[PDB]
């Protein structure tokens, strides 16, 4: 998610000494709000580092692209260089729209070297399968390792040797079915697109709140510096103080609430990388539907696009 | 003292721990402060009372209304050519910070010597025979030596004031009776003689008048308040840009810098908000230009250490802030300064953000990924191990 | 003040009342912030001890199969240690080490017929086929016993010939 930071002190007041002293005089809340929004922050940079840098190694794809039929020219890095991310992640990326002392932070990992880390993940995944994941990573000619894939569901390998181009063509098709659906139909991220209205919904909010009289003379607190001498403006102030105070407290604990959901959601992602697409699991359904054979690992704004391949009968 | 120690107490410990802590947030403050009200017309016609040629009797005094208009009371108070200048109730200064409903102007001509009675609390032929005032009046009252305008050779007779009449004048009457005043015998009944006297009598003011008997005219100014009409004066000040101010446009007060804007306002709007109603552009009235209002820059300090136990020197990022405004290196996640700027790539140990981090001089790179290795991959060759490794790991779970 | 003591002893009761009253909303305020985030910390904390209870029961008491579940490379097994408040898991796993590549072919063309390994591969040093298995280098002859016929081998792509032992035909001799 977002990470969001807000300056307690000046958000309350916004340059008045007077509004410092009363808040300062009315406890340490500032604290306690920045240093978990600082958590939680340092949480966001966590789930994104575990669910993407499970590999130290950055694996190159060939220049030489002879994988028996199945072409990933779709999801493999584009040499055009558009910020090196495949087409699908382009698509993915511009398919989702993205004062008061609230500011944004910038992650840590910029959007290049997450489609770095998922480019080095998916020519792991096609040169070695599995073995990349357990150790170093050993080639194998991708044809040999779907008939792996496919002895694992339970099918022979003849079964694949002898059927070698339908299936590629198949998996050609199926690539090119997720590239119409992404390219044209709409709301397909709408998981993302949520989180992101949800987050920006609670700052307008939260800004919104920032001009409530909570039983103030006025929401400025200019104008009741301005308008009336100390012991009064006080007593507004306290007020005001008082409300914005519940109203950023609010927005953090409900910050919180989502920072638990993200963290779990982005917990399952990192078992998703990691068995899926690091391995084949025999977890039903857990992979997409069918009989899983691998996975393929694409970046989005604030999230990941798992591609499942699957096995169906018919 | 310095950002260590700072960063010491921000976490109440005399050991910092490597890494990145926030400690504080620089702020810039205003500077030249301006207001601007528009271009430059509607004041009040003081001087059509002050400058008029005809004023009435003392005992005729005449009344004029003041109201919807703009009122300077500095140039009437510095003016040098009045010798009367008595404002009860509010300050003779100051005047220009208020606002009334209405103002009564009571305009007349006396005597020197009578200049005296009129201020409340006194008494007197002219202030109870001809013009008396409210005790707890609120205004001024404003006088000056008229002799060059209301001296006549052979005696100037037009000026009347009143002398005898039996009870007292209750505040703001005007009396025009002409009966003939008793002394007594019998009524008058309209017929003079013997204990009938006529009220009223001439000044017949001469050039030749002495200090005390040479006329004076003098006007009341009274202000009644109970939506006030009439306010203080629109000297506007010059317009700066480019630099964290303190501005008022017509009303509008706030803080940060104006630079020129290309949006485009229409004729009937004065200032423009961007979502969340929070003030965005503001046109200057003096010359209709519409300036871009933009938040003098502030953002958060962290403090970027290695460690007390390695060393005591650190770097400080300003955040979000264009450093040109306070081995200074620029990054997206703000400046750092202190850290030295160095082209390798190592891994990440301090984490600064949009993928650069720190490490220990305090050097700030781009982090590296990992090793970058080629897989030899050939459609007819694989890789298989020949030994293995029986590796234990620790993981951690909290429960309780 | 903030010593409620202070207010009863130099107060009357009225706005005595009062100033408690606001002392009484700070810190009414106060605790259940408190509470709430105690809260959100304890359903966190339900979340991790439930991972920790899944990962005793897989991985302690069996051995799992998800990658990475109980350590980094395949799992072997698990020991629980306690700590002050939570667990420690020791996984041994097992991690193939000393690389060495091979030439490949998915099957093997014999009397006009295909075959494919019956659990390994089919790797080559420089001349000579053998079937090994895939997790560690143990090279084996090519036999009927260690391989499975399916049709000929005009279909795969790649075959490679090679001589399927028949560990019959010299027990008849
Ligand atoms: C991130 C950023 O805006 N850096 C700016 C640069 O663009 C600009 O040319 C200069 C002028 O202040 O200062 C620095
Ligand atoms: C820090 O300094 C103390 C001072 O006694 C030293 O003993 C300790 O080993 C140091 N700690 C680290 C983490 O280097
Ligand atoms: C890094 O250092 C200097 C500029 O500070 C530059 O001339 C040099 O070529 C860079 N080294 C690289 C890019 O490897
Ligand atoms: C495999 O690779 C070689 C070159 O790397 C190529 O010439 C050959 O046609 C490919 N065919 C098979 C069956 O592996």
């Amino acid at each position: 998610m977002t990470k969001t930071s807000v300056d307690c002190t000046m958000y309350i007041c916004g340059d008045s000494t007077e509004c410092s002293n009363l808040l300062l005089q009315y406890g340490s809340f500032c604290t306690q709000l920045n240093r978990a929004l600082t958590g939680i922050a340092v949480e966001q940079d966590k789930n994104t580092q575990e669910v993407f840098a499970q590999v130290k190694q950055i694996y190159k794809t060939p220049p030489i692209k002879d994988f028996g039929g199945f072409n990933f020219s779709q999801i493999l890095p584009d040499p055009s260089k558009p910020s090196k991310r495949s087409f699908i992640e382009d698509l993915l990326f511009n398919k989702v729209t993205l004062f008061n002392g609230l500011t944004v932070l910038p992650p840590l990992l910029t959007d290049e070297m997450i489609a770095q880390y998922t480019s080095a993940l998916l020519a792991g995944t096609i040169t070695s399968g599995w073995t990349f994941g357990a150790g170093a990573a050993l080639q194998i000619p991708f044809a040999m390792q779907m008939a792996y894939r496919f002895n694992g569901i339970g099918v022979t390998q003849n079964v694949l040797y002898e059927n070698q181009k339908l299936i590629a063509n198949q998996f050609n098709s199926a690539i090119g079915k997720i590239q119409d659906s992404l390219s044209s139909t709409p709301s397909a991220l709408g998981k993302l697109q949520d989180v992101v209205n949800q987050n920006a919904q609670a700052l307008n909010t939260l800004v919104k709140q920032l001009s409530s009289n909570f039983g103030a003379i006025s929401s400025v607190l200019n104008d009741i510096l301005s308008r009336l001498d100390p012991p009064e403006a006080e007593v507004q102030i306290d007020r005001l103080i008082t409300g914005r105070l519940q109203s950023l407290q609010t927005y953090v604990t409900q910050q919180l609430i989502r920072a638990a959901e993200i963290r779990a959601s982005a917990n399952l992602a990192a078992t998703k990388m990691s068995e899926c697409v690091l391995g084949q699991s025999k977890r039903v359904d857990f992979c997409g539907k069918g009989y899983h054979l691998m996975s393929f690992p694409q970046s989005a704004p604030h999230g990941v696009v798992f591609l499942h391949v699957t096995y169906v009968p018919a | 003292l310095d950002p260590l120690s700072e960063t010491k107490c921000t976490l109440k410990s005399f050991t910092v721990e490597k890494g990145i802590y926030q400690t504080s947030n620089f702020r810039v403050q205003p500077t030249e402060s301006i207001v601007r009200f528009p271009n430059i017309t509607n004041l009040c016609p003081f001087g059509e009372v002050f400058n008029a040629t005809r004023f009435a009797s003392v005992y005729a005094w005449n009344r004029k209304r003041i109201s919807n208009c703009v009122a300077d009371y500095s140039v009437l108070y510095n003016s040098a050519s009045f010798s009367t200048f008595k404002c009860y109730g509010v300050s003779p200064t100051k005047l220009n910070d208020l606002c009334f409903t209405n103002v009564y102007a009571d305009s007349f001509v006396i005597r020197g010597d009578e200049v005296r009675q009129i201020a409340p609390g006194q008494t007197g032929k002219i202030a109870d025979y001809n013009y008396k005032l409210p005790d707890d009046f609120t205004g001024c009252v404003i006088a000056w030596n008229s002799n060059n305008l209301d001296s006549k050779v052979g005696g100037n007779y037009n000026y009347l004031y009143r002398l005898f009449r039996k009870s007292n004048l209750k505040p703001f009457e005007r009396d025009i009776s002409t009966e003939i005043y008793q002394a007594g015998s019998t009524p008058c009944n309209g017929v003079e003689g013997f204990n009938c006297y006529f009220p009223l009598q001439s000044y017949g003011f001469q050039p030749t008048n002495g200090v005390g008997y040479q006329p004076y005219r003098v006007v009341v100014l009274s202000f009644e308040l109970l939506p006030a009409t009439v306010c203080g004066p629109k000297k506007s000040t010059n317009l700066v840009k480019n630099k964290c101010v303190n501005f008022n446009f017509n009303g509008l007060t706030g803080t940060g810098v104006l630079t020129e804007s290309n949006k485009k306002f229409l004729p009937f709007q004065q200032f423009g908000r961007d979502i969340a109603d929070t003030t965005d552009a503001v046109r200057d009235p003096q010359t209709l230009e519409i300036l871009d209002i933009t938040p003098c820059s502030f953002g958060g300090v962290s403090v970027i250490t290695p460690g007390t136990n390695t060393s005591n020197q650190v770097a400080v990022l300003y955040q979000d802030v264009n450093c040109t405004e306070v081995n200074v290196f620029q990054t997206r996640a703000g400046c750092l300064i202190g850290a030295e700027h160095v082209n390798n790539s190592y891994e990440c140990d301090i984490p600064i953000g949009a993928g650069i981090c720190a490490s220990y001089s305090i050097i700030a790179y781009t982090m590296s990924l990992g090793a970058e290795n080629s897989v030899a991959y050939s459609n007819n060759s694989i890789a298989i191990p020949t030994n293995f490794t029986i590796s234990v790991t620790t993981e951690i779970l909290p429960v309780s | 003040s903030s010593v409620l003591n202070d207010i009863l002893s130099r107060l009357d009761p009225p706005e005595a009342e009062v100033q408690i009253d606001r002392l009484i909303t700070g810190r009414l305020q106060s605790l259940q912030t408190y509470v709430t985030q105690q809260l959100i910390r304890a359903a966190e904390i339900r979340a991790s001890a439930n991972l920790a209870a899944t990962k005793m029961s897989e991985c302690v008491l069996g051995q799992s199969k998800r990658v990475d579940f109980c350590g980094k490379g395949y799992h072997l097994m698990s020991f629980p240690q306690s700590a002050p408040h939570g667990v420690v898991f020791l996984h041994v796993t097992y991690v193939p080490a000393q690389e060495k590549n091979f030439t490949t072919a998915p099957a093997i063309c014999h009397d006009g017929k295909a075959h494919f390994p019956r659990e390994g591969v089919f790797v080559s040093n420089g001349t000579h086929w053998f079937v090994t298995q895939r997790n560690f280098y143990e090279p084996q002859i090519i036999t009927t016993d260690n391989t499975f016929v399916s049709g000929n081998c005009d279909v795969v792509i790649g075959i490679v010939n090679n001589t399927v032992y028949d560990p019959l035909q010299p027990e008849l001799d």
